[PDB]
């Protein structure tokens, strides 16, 4: 579940 | 104006790697609304999770959490494709709204956070003073983020582009590659700088044949 | 708390010389009250010129003029006597309460300044920035100022010296003290700090055998 | 100590969209040694320019150029796969050497910087308060060449897997997509934020089946 | 140029009441020259104590202590009229130089401060993010050293303006007046601001009738 | 009408 | 000839 | 041995 840039 | 309504501190989001991203900056005068854009980390990726954070520090757990939810309903693509848009806006009240919005879909969700969350006046200078006390050892650590994602991305890409090469690729190039991802990886799951570095630059040398054939297939 | 209520510029009053003093600094958060006790420039002062300012020049004239008012009645004394207390109190609604008052007689005035006086957003971030242009060039203004301001004492304080020592003073001494006072007198109405410097310093040479009258006089 | 030596002012790169890109922060006691791992902008490049630059302005182009040096012999890879370690490097006597070295061939180029280079104390001055009369209008074009970069890689990507896709891709879907790239393409030519957001989420809205597919392929 | 020389904290010296008066501020670039005129606190003073401080504290104890020294043979003069110049000056070497000048007698005494005195990197840093934690606590010294001084000031004016006044002064006003300075000196031992403040306010009120033989007595 | 500190 | 991140 | 402003 995470998230880039 | 004898007075302004501001930030005391910024305001963001955690992102891959545990660092705080900043949407609003410290100072900010508000009302204020702005939106970045941000992707997923996996390959079918289905939700993505919206840590909301207040502070000055680099690493996502040494600020004010001020709440996280989740997005769900991403369609099935590969990593770094959707676009997650994340806007954060303060109105006039002093009260912030966080959303992201799946940008295929228009899938939305939000979360309010009312004007009198996160640091009171006492944590808000006890954490302006610990990033000032803090500035190196937080630079160290955004550097290794980098290192870490920079490698990640190398080793996520690799394998890939070995799959797209198939049996164009020698068997003593994939050997070697292999090898060498498997190794990447492993030095993924620490700390060690130097060692990441160092994984990535083995399959840099390593990788020559392989990056003329992924080139030459789109070329 | 997500927001601040905070001052984006100093405020204060105009004290000798043409300065800015502040009461209370640029991002105090409000609401809050402050005071310091002031007093006049001359004997027997009847009246004193409350002059309000904003921002964070060291000239009085390079800052924004909030208003001004005067507190009479003073009863008669030598300069620098009398106490007049000066608040500045910025409440909960941001409306700034500036009062002046006489500790002898209880005598008091105010100004009241809403909270949309004074600079706007683009002012504030002007003043900000040329303060930061110019600390310099207010650095020697404040010195310039200091040195006229003790030149000043030196002026006032010489010539009530000479009154008490009457015949004491030899004839040599008063001539050579006399001269230097209307020298100094006359560089005080000038803009030239070493010149002041320059008058001071005789006076402190010629002055000697009034000084040790002085001190005796007291001892 | 009595006295540092310190950079008067942020040093670092130029990076694709124009922007400066810091190695050494502002105000950084010196000697000092940092290093960041950069990449190419394009599938089959073969060198990168190292342009220089002092400053704290977000626009490459509003920062004073110290320099700049190419690396050549880049051996051919898809975009943003070479690892190009650009370290800056200023030691005791204040000489600031940079280089740029290719991991997978160890091959380096360097450019020196006597002492003396860049801006004096006037200008430093001036670009500190400049970087301060700006923040918002270098916030912007920051924003606006991280969508413009987002839109670019999403460019390049959707490009690369419509190959991959080949007759998996229904002949509707690859008419929707290509009419898209298209416009993205266009749009990314432009400086109009919103319209690049605007053919990024049509691409996004019409390319869900490739997505599916993409990620199928590599599951 | 890609380096300054500056001051990592303020220099000065200690002032009545314990404070820190700053010479030359916190980033100061050398080299430079700085001076301020002082004077003596006491009648008949013959000597003064310039103890040399580096940082950015109000309390002359919370700074570092660079070295101390006096100026003897200050001849015999009331209060607050010896002109003592004070010099800071930084070279080009980083080495400080403190000179105190007496302008009556043109006598001089110096104390030379090599480069690598006071406070190192760490402490350095404690010290800017102390001051900064302490911002507060400093300016409510700063101001009860400022109500002890006029207090000292108003006590001291007020006992040489008794003895001019002899028997022109009517005995209730001298009872209440002296019974009253009894009570402001035994305040200006103490800390309590608002108890200094009371005493003060009793004097002023209790002094209407002396302060007016003292202005006509020089009018 | 002016004030001193 | 850019760089990127 | 106090100096003042």
């Amino acid at each position: 579940n995470r998230l880039i840039l | 104006v004898l007075l302004l309504d501001v930030t005391p501190l910024s305001l963001g989001i955690e992102t891959m790697g545990g660092v705080m991203t900043t949407l609003i900056a410290k100072n900010t005068t508000i009302p204020t609304k702005h939106s970045q854009v941000f992707s997923t980390a996996e390959d079918n990726q289905s939700a993505v999770t919206i840590h909301v954070l207040q502070g000055e520090r680099k690493r996502a757990a040494d600020n004010k959490s001020l709440g996280q939810f989740n997005l769900d309903g991403i369609n099935p693509a590969p990593r770094g494709m959707p676009q997650i848009e994340v806007t954060f806006d303060i109105d006039a009240d002093g009260i912030l709204h966080v959303s992201a919005k799946d940008k295929n879909s228009g899938k939305e969700q939000k979360i309010t956070i009312k004007a009198s969350s996160g640091l009171n006046e006492d944590e808000i200078q006890k954490m302006v003073r610990d990033a000032e006390a803090n500035a190196e050892a937080d630079r160290k650590f955004e550097e290794l983020v980098q290192t870490r994602n920079q490698g990640d991305h190398l080793l996520h890409s690799t394998r890939k582009q070995v799959e797209e090469a198939g049996d164009k690729l020698p068997a003593d190039d994939k050997t070697a590659i292999e090898s060498a991802l498997t190794a990447l990886e492993t030095a993924l799951k620490g700390e060690d700088k130097a060692a990441i570095e160092a994984k990535m630059q083995e399959l840099a040398q390593v990788s020559q044949k392989l990056m003329e054939i992924a080139q030459q297939q789109h070329a």
